């Protein structure tokens, strides 16, 4: 008995899928090539589309509505990339092959940048090893205030919980 | 003056001319066969008894005639004498002075 | 050719170069148009207005800042040790690159 | 005129054009008219220390500036980005000695 | 110079049509003659059927007339090759062939 | 001050091999496989976790500092964090380390079967039409035939063209427990379809043992064209025997089961005027790589139907060939423009 495509889908039949696949695929590659402009998205929505009348096959009725699921589902994947930040992010940006010879006059840098960042740096440590040779001087209280505040960071609760002061006198020490 | 230009590379690059013409590679009587699909077949039979076969076009001109004896290096019909048949026949020193 | 032809300015020419910059909203924070930029000698910043912008009439001599400008510098996490230093030393190193 | 400037992100080469103080182009037929010529020791400071020898340059730099022997040459930059496109290409391209 | 340098290789070698009971040589392989020698006396010590060979033969081939092209794309380093043209060809058969 | 002298000096070297890459050297090779189809967060522009430009697997963007800038300056060379696991060195090793990508479905390199000759229809014996037909995914190919019978009784050979209807057909006439027999078997009856059935075959072929059947067949064949090829396959057959010799250099290397991913600073991202941004057409195709992967391993974890992982197969083999030689496909992928985006090979 040959069924319809309709009724090999509603049975449970995975080689219905493939029947439905090679009748509608032109015409929904046509749908989505009318709403986005992008091949590879629209591959993918066509796979998502087919996909989901598969999951969503416990739902249809009439042999035509078949189509008309396709359809439908396939138009509102595309108006839902109107409003993924992901999509409208990936299709601000251009292609450097847009500009003719850019590994030529483009994207370049300039070390002098480099060995300054590097200097920069360095002063950075050598204050902080004039910080770390002036703290032995002071009390031993504060001492150890500052050495725990600089392997734990600023925290002025457990802090205080640690020492025995306050919040307000451990600040104050600080 | 331009005509050069390409003529050094079809040279250089040991491109067949335009006008590939057919050379006897052996000394013999030639005869004319039947015309195979628009191309007659010229029938080199040597002293030996060497026999060896050639196509030439019609539309080409065929600078030998029937019953002659011709010898090796000789053009059978009209062109220009391509490299590669005189590195077959006259020698690799001579392909390479001609060149 | 004649230095004549130099001394009655007979084959001198004016050329127009036009130099802009976008001062846009960025991540970081939005960059400012400003003279006081860091780490140039004041006599860089001499010409500049309030806008960090070369005033009519300047010499733009090589390597003269036309449009100054500061953008708000990579902040990373403030770990307790940058804390510290901005703390006793100052913020000398203010979050701005030229 | 430039002696050192900008450089390339991805060839470490030195930029092009005026406005981005780029350096000239020695192109293929000038490489042919060096090794014409056989200058070994010029074509080799223009391919490895004068274009994208990273190390090389700086150490050239300061041998100039300090007046020692020059710095012996490494690997161009553009090779390595050569052997890592190869290998992104699926290739074991192995350099040995 | 690969063509003479295997012919030279080749020469005074013997190919093994038969192994007989010989357990070191194999039907189709090339040896040197004092090898072959070396294991008919052992075989015959053995009282084991001799090997049996054949006198290797050199390769023919005649001289051709390549274009500049083609001799500069067939270089045997394969970096030259690629930096000239067809650069996927020459990096294919260079994966291929190990060069 | 003056750039630090790395007393590093280069290896030198006197010669460069070449060779097909086996999958545990690319493995080898990786700091760490590339997860997500991102290159830089659309909120904070910075590189993603796992992404193309991931500071885990490529390294670290900022000079001596790590991600999350916990730890910076010189004095921390070689720590790589307890939070964002970012090793603090030079930003310089962007340009050395490399990545990986796990193809679920291993996919076959356009190379060796699109720039003639056609090595892997060369070693198969398949003329190239059948074999793109194997490989877009369009027939099964038996590598064994097995107990398994033809529809009517005929014998099945190796290398049979069965499609999807003829396939489930001789399914069904097998025995139940041949099904579930050993890949060892000389019983079991086993069709592939796609790059799998090549890795199969390219596997179990013996290179001496076909090499000398080629001499035969040349050396028996009353035919010019018949000799012509199988000279023309012996060829290549020696050509790997050779390459065998030099190092280990195996057929089914030719068939990738992962993609190597380059170095993000030979793939920039760069910062434009007007606030936008402009991108090689690298991280294009490492993306599109990367979804497909990514698709087909989500629609294998859900058992979806048997055209739906074709389609996505077939997709992921048309993207790693954009990835590669763009060119050389019928369809090159192109932009909105219509300006074909540029490969590894281009
Ligand atoms: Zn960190």
């Amino acid at each position: 008995m040959l069924y319809s495509d309709f009724e090999l889908l509603k049975i449970g039949d995975t080689s219905a899928l493939d029947h439905i696949h090679a009748k509608y695929f032109r015409s929904i590659l046509w749908i989505g090539r009318q709403w986005l402009n992008d091949d590879f998205l629209i591959e993918s929505l066509v796979q998502d589309t087919f996909l989901k009348l598969w999951v969503n096959r416990d739902k249809l009725e009439s042999p035509e509505h078949i189509f008309y699921f396709l359809r439908f589902v396939m138009k509102r994947e595309c108006i839902s990339y109107y409003r993924k930040p992901k999509y409208k992010f990936h299709k601000k940006v251009n292609s450097l092959e847009d500009y003719d010879n850019y590994q030529d006059y483009m994207v370049g840098y300039d070390p002098v940048n480099d060995s300054e960042n590097l200097d920069e740096q360095e002063s950075t440590q050598k204050s902080f090893d004039h910080i770390k040779s002036i703290l032995p001087l002071l009390n031993a209280d504060k001492r150890h205030l500052i050495e725990l505040c600089l392997k734990y960071g600023f925290q002025y609760k457990a802090i205080s919980k640690v020492m025995g002061k306050g919040i307000h006198e451990t600040s104050r020490e600080i | 003056i331009t005509g050069g230009l390409p003529r050094v590379t079809e040279l250089f690059e040991a491109r067949n001319p335009s006008n590939p013409a057919v050379v006897t590679e052996i000394d013999g009587v030639v005869s004319f066969g039947k015309i195979k699909r628009g191309n007659r077949e010229i029938i080199i039979e040597s002293k030996a008894g060497e026999v060896k076969k050639y196509l030439v076009k019609l539309s080409n001109q065929i600078l030998v005639q029937e019953n002659d004896y011709v010898r090796a290096g000789m053009a059978l019909s009209d062109g220009s004498i391509t490299p590669e048949d005189i590195l077959a026949i006259k020698g690799p020193s001579a392909v390479q002075q001609y060149l | 050719i004649s230095e004549k032809v130099v001394r009655e300015d007979i084959f001198t020419s004016v050329h127009i170069d036009e130099y802009a910059l976008e001062v846009r909203d960025t991540k970081l924070g939005a960059e400012e148009l400003t003279n006081d930029i860091p780490n140039v000698s004041e006599e860089a910043t001499r010409d500049l207005d309030e806008y960090g912008m070369i005033r009519i009439g300047a010499e733009v001599k090589p390597g003269d800042i036309l449009i100054g400008k500061i953008t708000p510098k990579g902040e990373s996490d403030p770990t307790p040790e940058e804390k510290l230093l901005r703390a006793i030393f100052g913020d000398k190193a203010g979050d701005v690159k030229d | 005129a430039r002696s050192i400037g900008p450089y390339s992100l991805i060839t470490q080469q030195p930029l092009g054009g005026k406005a981005q103080f780029g350096g000239q182009r020695f192109g293929e037929m000038e490489v042919w008219a060096l090794e014409a010529y056989g200058a070994s020791a010029t074509l080799r400071e223009i391919l490895t220390v004068k274009s994208d020898d990273v190390i090389g340059r700086a150490k050239t730099y300061e041998s100039i500036v300090k007046g020692e022997t020059m710095p012996e040459p490494g690997l161009p930059e553009s090779f390595n980005v050569l052997m890592h496109e190869l290998k992104g290409l699926g290739l074991d391209i192995r350099l040995e000695e | 110079d690969d063509f003479i340098n295997e012919n030279d290789e080749i020469f005074g070698k013997k190919v093994v049509e038969d192994a007989g009971d010989s357990e070191r040589l194999k039907p189709g392989q090339i040896v040197t003659a004092r090898q072959l020698r070396d294991e008919n006396s052992i075989l015959r010590r053995e009282d084991k059927t001799l090997v049996t060979a054949r006198d290797a033969v050199a390769a023919t081939a005649t001289p051709i007339l390549q274009g500049i092209t083609r001799a500069s794309l067939q270089t045997k380093s394969f970096i030259s090759a690629a930096s000239f043209q067809e650069t996927t060809k020459v990096l294919n058969e260079a994966a291929v062939n190990g060069k | 001050m003056a750039r630090i002298k790395d007393n590093n000096a280069p290896k030198r070297f006197n010669k460069i091999s070449i060779g097909l890459a086996s999958p545990e050297s690319i493995l080898a090779e990786s700091r760490g496989e590339v997860l997500k189809p991102e290159t830089i967060n659309y909120r904070t522009h910075k590189p993603e976790r796992d992404g193309l430009f991931c500071e885990r697997i490529f390294g670290p963007v900022k000079d001596y500092e790590c991600a999350c800038g916990k730890y910076k300056r010189i004095r921390y060379r070689g720590i790589v964090c307890d939070r964002c696991g970012v090793e603090v060195t030079e930003k310089k090793v962007r340009r050395d380390r490399v990545g990986h990508i796990n193809l679920v479905v291993p996919v076959a390199h356009i190379w060796y079967f699109r720039s003639l000759p056609n090595k892997i229809g060369y070693l198969l014996g398949l003329p190239s039409k059948k074999l793109d037909m194997i490989i877009y995914y369009e027939r099964y190919v038996v590598i064994q035939p097995g107990i398994a019978k033809g529809p009517e009784g005929e014998e099945i050979h190796k290398l049979d063209f069965l499609t999807e209807e003829e396939y489930l057909n001789i399914l069904e006439s097998l025995p139940s427990e041949n099904q579930y027999l050993e890949e060892n078997d000389p019983n079991k009856f086993i069709a592939k379809m796609g790059a799998e059935c090549l890795i199969d075959l390219l596997a179990r072929i013996d290179l001496e043992q076909l090499s000398y059947e080629l001499r035969h067949k040349a050396n028996t064949e009353t035919s010019k064209q018949r000799k012509t090829e199988a000279l023309k396959r012996l060829q290549v057959v020696e050509a790997l025997r050779e390459s065998q010799d030099n190092r280990e250099n195996n057929p089914e290397w030719m068939i990738m089961k992962v993609i190597p991913v380059i170095p993000p600073e030979l793939r920039p991202l760069v910062p434009l005027d007007g606030g936008r941004f402009a991108t090689s057409d690298l991280n294009d195709l490492y993306r599109r790589v990367i979804i497909r992967n990514n698709r087909l391993k989500r629609l294998m974890e859900i058992k979806a139907p048997e055209v739906i992982l074709r389609n996505e197969k077939r997709m992921l083999q048309e993207a790693v060939d954009s990835l590669f030689d763009n060119t050389r496909k019928a369809s090159a992928v192109k932009t909105e423009s219509n300006r074909p985006l540029k490969s590894l090979s281009d």
